[PDB]
């Protein structure tokens, strides 16, 4: 049975595993942000001929890029919400097995009490039986003395 | 000679179990204070953004 | 024979040091979330589910 | 105070879990967001030279339309990050206690089974004693019957 | 403790 300290250590080990994934996802988000900035700058240099139409085309590119980045954020959050919901459903089923063990523990207590009452009845019954054997011995001797022993004289 | 050879071979592994404890103590204490510099610098950084 | 006891006393304290260090960092991490999210929304996570 | 420290330690564990899991999910969302942005920028870089022939009025309308979609996606992203996500992370945090409750009931069941077996041993001994007494008692009844004949 | 008592009107 994993000691309470090993269960808390396993809980902390799982929290450390979560904190280690956070650092890995942090470094990946930084490298993707730098590579996006280089690619935006390269597209920007090819549009430099100074005219009014170049400026509007650049603003349309920046607006389409912004919309795509936000859509990717929303869809990722919805996927993590689904994963958390499945994990919570699994633990709720192990909760029902625990309720059934609690009920077996109560029925076993009632069985222990019934057996204890029967032990008391048996102890009292054996004490009575010991007393009855002693009376039966005296009754048999008294019958021999009072009823059988006189016959030879008659 | 083999008693002496095996006994020193035991003590060098006890010396090696001291060495693993003090280095792992300094790993734990190094990481404890690393984390605090990152937590501090994030408070200074976010305080600067209010100016904008 | 007392170096065995003392290795066994020492690592059973380095496990306590690790566990204690990690609570110092996790409480510091929690505090940063509770001072970057709105205190009304953090209150709705922690307390409005329990309030007479 | 030992159970209170263990409960405070479990609270610290649940609060550490909530903070770490909430930050992890926000950073996963930002990482996924940048990855889709990069893929869209690389695929559209060659197409920008040929589109220089487009009339000025159509580019203005496209920019206004994309600004309106941007605002709708921000509102939906904020609702998930501020309401649904904190709720589900908290419910999973509460269920971390289940292995401890499981370990206690298995211990209670094992203890009761041991007590029940020991009660049966005491019952069996008292019944063996009872069986010996009833044999002796029948012996006296049979003797008294022979004396009457 | 003090942060949240000051928002609940009651010790957490």
């Amino acid at each position: 049975l994993p000691s309470f300290h090993s269960l808390i250590q396993e809980g902390w080990a799982n929290s450390v595993k979560v904190s280690s994934e956070l650092r890995r996802v942090q470094s990946q988000a930084q490298a993707l942000s730098e590579h996006l900035a280089e690619r935006i700058q390269e597209i920007h240099k090819k549009l430099s001929d100074g005219s009014e139409v170049s400026v509007l085309t650049r603003a349309a590119f920046d607006a389409e890029l912004r919309c795509v980045i936000l859509r990717g954020c929303r869809d990722a959050l919805m996927q993590e919400c689904r994963m958390l919901q499945e994990e919570a459903a699994g633990k709720k089923q192990e909760m029902k097995l625990l309720q059934q063990q609690q009920q077996n523990i109560q029925e076993a207590c009632l069985l222990l009490d019934k057996k204890q009452k029967h032990i008391q009845i048996l102890i009292k019954g054996n004490s009575s039986s010991k007393s009855q054997i002693r009376r039966s011995s005296v009754e048999a001797q008294k019958y021999v003395q009072d009823k059988l022993l006189p016959w030879p004289q008659e | 000679p083999d008693c002496a050879s095996n006994m020193d071979n035991a003590l060098m592994r006890m010396e090696s179990l001291e060495a693993e404890m003090e280095e792992v103590t300094e790993q734990i204490l190094t990481w404890r204070e690393q984390q605090k510099t990152a937590f501090q610098m994030n408070s200074d950084a976010n305080s600067s953004c209010i100016t904008a | 024979l007392k170096t065995d006891e003392e290795l066994a006393r020492s690592f059973r304290q380095i496990l306590d040091l690790s566990f204690k260090v990690n609570k110092e960092i996790s409480l510091q991490s929690q505090k940063a979330v509770e001072e970057t999210c709105e205190s009304a929304l953090v209150r709705q996570w922690y307390f409005d589910g329990s309030l007479p | 105070g030992t159970t209170e420290d263990k409960c405070k330690e479990m609270m610290r564990l649940q609060l550490a879990y909530i903070c770490a899991k909430h930050k992890l999910i926000q950073m996963k969302a930002k990482s996924a967001s940048l990855k889709v942005g990069l893929q869209w920028a690389e695929n559209n870089a060659s197409v920008v030279q040929d589109k220089a022939s487009q009339k000025e009025e159509n580019l203005k309308v496209r920019i206004t339309s994309l600004k309106n979609e941007t605002l709708q996606i921000e509102n939906h992203t904020n609702s998930i990050s501020n309401e649904k996500l904190p709720g589900l992370v908290r419910d999973n945090a509460q269920l971390l206690n289940m292995p401890i409750v499981k370990g206690d009931y298995d211990l209670q069941m094992a203890h009761q089974t041991s007590c029940s077996s020991r009660q049966d041993l005491v019952c069996d001994h008292l019944m063996k004693q009872k069986a010996s007494f009833e044999l002796l008692q029948l012996g006296y009844e049979l003797e008294l019957r022979k004396h009457r004949d | 403790e003090r942060k949240w008592e000051k928002i609940l009107g009651k010790c957490p």
